[PDB]
């Protein structure tokens, strides 16, 4: 188990952790979070009480590194940093155990979901996504637009998903213009798992980061690539067999996880429709579309 | 973007455009089999393109033989229709590539987008303007070169005649679309108006008769009457 320690919490703030949240008054006695799980990557993100604009955090892995939060009063916010003095780390991580001010990662035993949802997503992936390699953690906020984004400004502070467009030279071969358009199996595996992402892991690690990313900053262009690469999937008629049994697990959890609230600005209904009822794979993902159904049976 | 009411006299500027129709591809006659069940036999069709400036029309005719073995033929007709047009883009001088093309059923929009992603500066639209074009085989001599044909072919006519020598574009498209909607909405009559008077003809290398100015207005306001009258019958007004 392992540590995100903080200098202070200078300014009243709701703290995300992976899929947990609670809120810190302003001056009250916080010095960060303890007992995260090793083996998996965490995210760890904000809301200002005074300022709900700009939900914003970061992607981080334990065994990379000793971590800390400490607020920037220039910049306004909660900023990662790395303490490269592991003697000076321990040491300050145990005087605030002693003194019991740290919240406890709340994992149940029972309890898979972070897994579920983080299952193909490792730091090596998170680090082909976002662009700023002098850290070994990654900076994510609600506005942070893409790169297909740009193209449709900066592109030190973009999300770097892989353009996925359906009208487009490279989903469509010449003289398969019919072919490639209705049925995209060309694109998703020859294009895209063959020559871009390499396998299905990091194809489905790009996935399930777009959708954490939607989820916890509400930012808009993740969303976008979280459909688009369902619907590639959904509307290809040869997938491998092992990548439509694990997409329906992917995407039950996020389903499941998905705050019910939140269900109107984060499923766009002609995906999920078109997906689940029309697409080449519309009998495949047998427990997605049960929840789906059970769930948000509005949006269908 | 669509085009409609607003922004009509686009269409004859001297920006290189075509319609294209894609009503008359896929055609065909529905009849019972000796069992007793329901079949369809194909017969030949056309896509109709169609520079609105100039008058001229690119038929490309569509043989029988291009349906042979394929399955979902309405959904194909439309991605055939978009290889054509793109062929025929592809066929032309740069300098005579069209700079727009507007479809007149918002289906083939896809398709044709799609066939020409390699023209990214050709703009591929819809409008909202319901045009006739689909009685385009009620010309007799377009219908003529349609049905007689064995093979896939093209031929090129002026649907204008030349008319362009005495009037403008936005006249000459505005007769031909009352001259397709009349023919369109009753077929027997229009044919009945346009040559009740042995003594014009058509020339041979013409469409329609050879109407004076005078007669032209006379010829339009009987088809006017014509929608009016059918309408009339239509509604029970
Ligand atoms: C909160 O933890 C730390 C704080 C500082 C400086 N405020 C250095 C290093 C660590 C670990
Ligand atoms: C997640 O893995 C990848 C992601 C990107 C950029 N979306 C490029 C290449 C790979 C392998």
């Amino acid at each position: 188990m392992n540590t995100v320690p903080f200098t202070s919490a200078p300014i009243e703030v709701t703290i995300g952790i992976d899929q947990y949240s609670f809120n810190v008054k302003e001056n009250q006695p916080f010095h960060g979070i303890k007992d995260i799980p090793i083996g998996h990557v965490h995210v760890i993100h904000f809301q200002h009480a005074d300022n709900s604009s700009m939900r914003y955090g970061y992607w981080f892995d334990c065994r990379m590194g000793n971590f800390y939060i400490q607020y920037d009063p220039k910049d306004g916010l909660y900023k990662m940093m790395e303490e490269r003095d592991g003697a000076k780390f321990e040491n300050i991580v145990h005087n605030f155990k002693e003194r019991q001010m740290m919240v406890s990662y709340p994992k149940i035993d029972e309890d898979d979901t972070w897994y579920n949802l983080t299952e193909f997503v490792q730091m090596d992936k998170i680090r082909k996504i976002v662009r700023k390699d002098e850290n070994q953690f990654s900076y994510v906020d609600s506005s942070m637009t893409t790169v297909q984004e740009n193209e449709l400004s900066d592109p030190a502070h973009s999300l770097n998903y892989t353009v996925i467009n359906f009208k487009s030279r490279e989903a469509i071969r010449p003289g398969h213009e019919m072919e490639d358009f209705l049925d995209k199996s060309y694109y998703l595996n020859t294009v895209m798992l063959q020559g871009i992402f390499k396998n299905s892991s990091n194809y489905f690690g790009e996935l399930q980061f777009a959708f954490l990313n939607a989820m916890f900053f509400g930012n808009y262009g993740s969303s976008l690539q979280w459909h688009a690469m369902i619907e590639l999937i959904c509307s290809s008629a040869t997938v491998p067999k092992h990548m439509l049994d694990k997409l329906d697990e992917i995407l039950y959890y996020q389903i499941k996880t998905l705050p019910e609230q939140y269900s109107d600005i984060l499923l766009n209904e002609r995906v999920w429709n078109i997906c689940l009822y029309s697409s080449f794979q519309k009998n495949s993902l047998h427990n997605t579309e049960k929840i789906m159904e059970n769930k948000y049976p509005e949006l269908l | 973007g669509a085009m409609n009411s607003s922004n009509y006299a686009e269409l004859f500027n001297n920006d290189i455009k075509l319609f294209v129709d894609d009503t008359n591809v896929y055609r065909v006659t529905v009849h019972k089999t000796f069992e007793g069940n329901v079949a369809t036999k194909a017969i030949n069709g056309c896509i109709f393109t169609l520079n609105p400036k100039t008058g001229h029309l690119f038929l490309k005719i569509i043989h029988t033989s291009v349906w042979a073995g394929q399955k979902r033929l309405s959904q194909l007709a439309k991605w055939k229709t978009a290889e054509e047009v793109s062929a025929l883009v592809r066929s032309l001088p740069k300098e005579e590539q069209p700079k727009q093309i507007i479809v007149t059923r918002k289906a083939m929009l896809d398709p044709l987008e799609v066939h020409m992603l390699d023209f990214p500066n050709i703009a591929i639209r819809p409008t909202e303007l319901r045009l006739p074009f689909s009685a385009a085989m009620s010309i007799d001599k377009l219908s003529d070169v349609v049905m007689k044909a064995t093979e896939p072919q093209m031929v090129l006519f002026n649907i204008y005649d030349d008319w362009l020598d005495r009037i403008s574009s936005y006249t000459a498209f505005s007769r031909l679309t009352l001259l397709l909607r009349a023919l369109k909405t009753n077929e027997e009559s229009a044919k009945m108006i346009l040559l009740s008077d042995p003594t014009i003809t058509i020339k041979s290398y013409h469409l329609w008769p050879s109407f004076t100015d005078e007669q032209w207005i006379t010829i339009e306001s009987q088809m006017r009457d014509l929608i009016l009258t059918e309408y009339g019958r239509k509604y029970n007004v």
